[PDB]
């Protein structure tokens, strides 16, 4: 298979700002090369075919080149409907060899630092009654996506028991949420008072906790 | 208009099979070629099968070589992809689209392989003085041990949108998903205002409304 | 009791008298729209204006060129990655297996390096390796 090594994979931009994503191919493609654009719950969207042709119905902003293995897509002003996913394709030999796709590269809206709000969950009773504890930590409207979450049972750090998981980038503010889940035994959790989600982002950490023993 | 529509997809068990078609109009089949693009859930697109019923040929990924069949009959304007041994890596929305630049593509069909229907449990996640900040309370859902994907999440059947964030499902070590569904509300409103997260799982034919109440 | 201008058949027609009692003019000759012809055996468009203003459905057709495409009542060239190497009723094809993206308007799509179409077979065949 000839491989497109696609890059950056992800990017954040402005309005208005010049784009670039690069995919290199692993030996020539000739020009059989297409750029892809898609949106959550969407099929693809063809952009440009033949390395640098512009698909009917495709705004001029979007534009194509070609040097040797080489291929970007270069956006002259991105506009609020191009925060989506890109990939590059190629086909040489039209059948001859196996279709190809790059990774993909994501890009996002730029907005300035912001910080989570933190929240906790101690377990539900109703899940209590059935042998399992799950704690959860809520990182509400946070940017950029990068965070390091930790968990503390008596100040005891926990490892391996917990996952985590992230929304894409907020319609209306373009943050992000993350949300963590620490699971024990109904049994170890009424062995310990303390417990607590500590969020780290940059030179910030904050902590949310509870009292098993208290209200 | 050019359409490419396709049906077929839905839940198997590994070793079993699935036929998936792609009824084109707006254009003649026969002289296109068409091809099978799928993309596994959080995943990129993966070429996995294409056809010129023109040229006359069939060619495969190495990934499905020996286990799929792709076909069309240009009387029906129709591509298909017969799908036997499936596996479980074999999971994600299939799509048909036209030409080797895919100018056009079908609205994609979820093939899901399953060893397993499980529902979910739906626990509360009770807003309280660890999920206040000044005005604002948090408060959700627990969608807990569920197979296989997907889960959808609503808050009052539809009539509360702004500020919920509904988590992708992360895969728990006992092989079932979970995932959690929160919004932030005013604080004033926990005493008066009803909050009810709905939890719809199609695969088990399960959907759970739960009321999200304020701890006591 | 008049025909209109009408464009059919990739032909353009003009405006004809209805109820001429001569083959010679209620019966009108069409002219091929640009980049489109009348095949070496093919019969030129002609169509008839009936007594009550309506045309007839005509008899023969013009067809694009080689290396254009029929879209609505226009000959449109094909588009990069696709051929016509004759005056056909067929759409534009997508270049076949080992050969390389064409451009514009093209009558064939060149082989991939290392392989080859021999001299015998049209165009829409595949090339294959050269041994
Ligand atoms: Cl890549
Ligand atoms: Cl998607
Ligand atoms: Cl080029
Ligand atoms: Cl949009
Ligand atoms: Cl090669
Ligand atoms: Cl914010
Ligand atoms: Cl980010
Ligand atoms: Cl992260
Ligand atoms: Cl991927
Ligand atoms: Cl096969
Ligand atoms: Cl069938
Ligand atoms: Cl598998
Ligand atoms: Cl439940
Ligand atoms: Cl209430
Ligand atoms: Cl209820
Ligand atoms: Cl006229
Ligand atoms: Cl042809
Ligand atoms: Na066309």
């Amino acid at each position: 298979d000839i491989q497109m090594t696609q890059s950056p994979s992800s990017l954040s931009a402005s309005v208005g700002d010049r784009v670039t994503i690069t995919c290199r191919a692993s030996q020539s493609v000739s020009s059989a090369v297409a750029w892809y654009q898609q949106k959550p719950g969407k099929a693809p969207k063809l952009l440009i075919y033949s390395a640098s042709s512009l698909y009917s119905g495709v705004p001029s902003r979007f534009s194509g080149s070609r040097s040797g293995t080489d291929f970007t897509l270069t956006i002259s002003s991105l506009q609020p409907e191009d925060f989506a996913t890109y990939y590059c394709q190629q086909y040489y030999g039209y059948g001859g060899y196996p279709i190809t796709f790059g990774q993909g590269t994501k890009v996002e809206i730029k907005r300035t630092v912001a910080a989570p709000s933190v929240f906790i969950f101690p377990p539900s009773d109703e899940q209590l009654k059935s042998g399992t504890a799950s704690v959860v930590c809520l990182l509400n409207n946070f940017y950029p996506r990068e965070a390091k979450v930790s968990w503390y049972v008596d100040n005891a750090l926990q490892s391996g028991n917990s996952q985590e998981s992230v929304t894409e980038q907020d319609s209306k503010d373009s943050t992000y949420s993350l949300s963590s889940t620490l699971t024990l035994s109904k049994a170890d959790y009424e062995k310990h008072k303390v417990y607590a989600c500590e969020v780290t982002q940059g030179t910030t950490s904050v902590t949310k906790s509870f009292n098993r023993g208290e209200c | 208009e050019v359409q490419l529509v396709e049906s077929g997809g839905g839940l198997v068990q590994p070793g079993g099979s699935l036929r998936l078609s792609c009824a084109a109009s707006g254009f003649t089949i026969y002289y296109s070629s068409m091809h099978w693009v799928r993309q596994a859930p959080g995943k990129g697109l993966e070429w996995v099968a294409s056809i010129s019923s023109y040229y006359g040929y069939t060619y495969y990924a190495d990934s499905v070589k020996g286990r799929f069949t792709i076909s069309a009959d240009t009387s029906k304007n129709t591509a298909y992809l017969q799908m036997n041994s499936l596996r479980a890596e074999d999971t994600a929305v299939y799509y048909c689209a036209r030409y080797y630049a895919m100018d056009y593509w079908g609205q994609g069909t979820l093939v899901t392989v399953f060893n397993q229907i499980k529902g979910p449990s739906v626990f509360p996640l009770a807003p309280s003085s660890k999920s206040t900040s000044g005005g604002t309370a948090a408060l959700g859902c627990l969608v807990k041990d569920y197979f296989p994907e997907p889960v959808t999440v609503s808050w009052n059947s539809g009539a509360l949108t702004s500020g919920v964030h509904t988590f992708p499902a992360v895969l728990q070590s006992s092989g079932l998903y979970s995932l959690s569904s929160v919004v932030t509300v005013p604080s004033s409103s926990l005493g008066t205002q009803t909050y009810i997260c709905n939890v719809n799982h199609k695969p088990s034919n399960t959907k759970v409304d739960k009321k999200v109440e304020p701890k006591s | 009791k008049k025909c209109p201008e009408l464009l059919q058949g990739l032909a353009h027609f003009p405006e004809t008298i209805a109820g001429s009692d001569a083959p010679s003019l209620a019966t009108v000759a069409g002219t091929c729209v640009d980049h489109a012809v009348v095949p070496p055996g093919g019969e030129e468009p002609r169509m008839h204006c009936a007594v009550d203003g309506e045309w007839l459905v005509p008899i023969g057709q013009c067809l694009c060129q080689a290396g254009y495409e029929k879209v609505e009542d226009a000959c449109q060239a094909c588009s990069p990655g696709f051929f016509k190497f004759e005056a056909s009723e067929s759409p534009c094809l997508e270049c076949p297996e080992h050969t390389l993206p064409s451009p514009e308007g093209a009558t064939s799509c060149e082989c991939e390096e290392g392989f080859f179409r021999a001299p015998q077979d049209p165009a829409s065949m595949p090339c294959t390796l050269v041994p």
